[PDB]
């Protein structure tokens, strides 16, 4: 059955989305990682679902 | 190999409306909940 | 690699290379004498 309606807005990611690439402990160091990251200050779709989604 | 409805949603207590039929699986994992 | 968790019991330990260094030989002229001194460089004398 269909009972969900979606509403789209746009917001700013700021500096959210940083994760630990590998489980290798590192203390007091600046490390460079090439990985799939959420770019800083990106447009993040904010979806409201009220009850093709 | 689930086939879902075009508007899948959980019923809570059951899982009938999410997937109509279930068949041959490939993986499964039961652990502590993600959301607290 | 400086720290490792023990697989059997979860305890964080530090693995570090133990004593090593260079060795210098202090000698007078070989015509003066054959006595020498050895300088173990960078290591505390309890380690040697
Ligand atoms: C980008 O983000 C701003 C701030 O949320 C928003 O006003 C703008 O519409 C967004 N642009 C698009 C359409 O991605
Ligand atoms: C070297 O060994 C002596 C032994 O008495 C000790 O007093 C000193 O603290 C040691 N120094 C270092 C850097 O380990």
């Amino acid at each position: 059955v269909n009972l969900i309606t979606r509403t789209q807005s746009y917001t700013n990611s700021f500096t959210r989305g940083v994760y630990y690439p590998d489980k290798v402990f590192r203390s007091s160091v600046l490390h460079s990682t090439q990985d799939l990251f959420l770019p800083f200050f990106s447009n993040v779709t904010w979806f409201h679902a009220i009850h093709n989604p | 190999e689930f086939q879902f409805c075009n508007d899948p949603f959980l019923d809570v207590e059951s899982e009938f409306r999410v997937y109509s039929s279930a068949n041959n699986c490939t993986f499964e994992y039961v652990s502590q909940p993600f959301l607290m | 690699t400086d720290a490792v968790r023990d697989p059997q019991t979860l305890e964080i330990l530090d693995i570090t290379p133990c004593s090593f260094g260079g060795v210098s030989v202090i000698t007078p002229g070989t015509n003066t004498s054959n006595q020498v001194a050895v300088l173990y460089q960078g290591v505390n004398c309890t380690e040697v």
